[PDB]
Formats: structure tokens, C-alpha cells, sequence
């Protein structure tokens, strides 16, 4: 798996950092207290979907038309090679 | 007592009569014995002594 994005990345350096700082490692050498083991660790660190937005803001607008930017996106796309065959 | 004889015979002796070896099974007896399944390679024996499986548990 490779890392293309900065808040997924971030956010498993933060699960790292919990997991790493609630466990608990005996030492190699014996004399190993009372382990009292959990059997799930995700159920300690369970996923939580990150927020897309928040409940309310505040309305701005410039009446661009997103349908009309959606429509011209599509028709763009339509033509880009036919257009640089037509500039030269 | 002639088979307890002849084993105090070839008491410790390597290549004893067929008759006194384990009779378990064909499989087993072909099958790899202990010092043989042990054996690990140099490179193996030094990543199990570098990094061991720890006893780690998720209290604090």
C-alpha cells in the first residue's frame, strides 16, 4: 500500500500513536504483572468516519449555475481532441 | 531374556537389528525427527533473536 494523501496518512500516524501509548509491553525479562487481556483490539480503536461538513453554515453564492458548470464540464471534455486537431 | 541379551548387545550402538526399532509406522519413521525440524538457518536464528514475538496487552 502506498500513501497519495496527507490526511489518511496523518490519521494512521494518530492510530499508531494511540495503539503504541495504550499497550502495555512486558519487559523480556519475566516478572510480567497481571496482563487482564482485551480480545478485541479494534474494538478499542474503532473507525470513525472523518466529518464531510459541518451541520449549518452560513449561505454565499455567486450564481454561477453548478448545472450550467456540470453541463460545461461535460461538453469540454467532448471536444478537447477535436479542438487541438482544429488549432493546428 | 535372548532379546534382552542381544539388545544390552547393541546397547548405544548406531545400525541395531531392524527388529528392535520402533515399530510406530512406515510415515512416521521416514517422517523428519526433532534435531531435523529444528533446524533453522543462520539468517533465521538471528531475526527470531532480534525480534521475538512479545506479550503485549491493551490495559494503559
Amino acid at each position: 500500500r502506498q500513501n497519495r494523501n496527507q490526511e489518511i496518512f496523518d490519521a494512521n500516524v494518530q492510530r499508531l500513536k494511540e495503539y503504541q501509548s495504550k499497550i502495555i509491553v512486558f519487559p523480556r525479562n519475566g516478572k510480567a504483572p497481571e496482563a487482564e487481556q482485551v480480545l478485541s483490539a479494534a474494538a478499542t480503536f474503532p473507525i470513525a468516519q472523518p466529518a464531510t461538513d459541518v451541520e449549518a453554515r452560513a449561505v454565499q453564492d455567486n450564481g454561477e449555475s453548478a448545472f450550467r458548470t456540470l453541463r460545461l464540464a461535460r461538453s469540454e471534455k467532448k471536444f478537447r481532441g477535436i479542438r487541438e486537431k482544429r488549432a493546428r | 531374556q535372548q532379546r534382552e541379551a542381544v539388545r544390552q548387545l547393541y546397547k548405544g550402538k548406531k545400525y541395531q537389528p531392524k527388529d528392535l526399532r520402533a515399530k510406530k509406522t512406515r510415515a512416521l519413521r521416514r517422517a523428519l525427527t526433532k534435531f531435523e525440524a529444528s533446524q533453522v538457518t543462520e539468517k533465521q536464528r538471528k531475526k527470531q533473536i532480534a525480534f521475538p514475538q512479545r506479550k503485549y496487552a491493551i490495559k494503559a
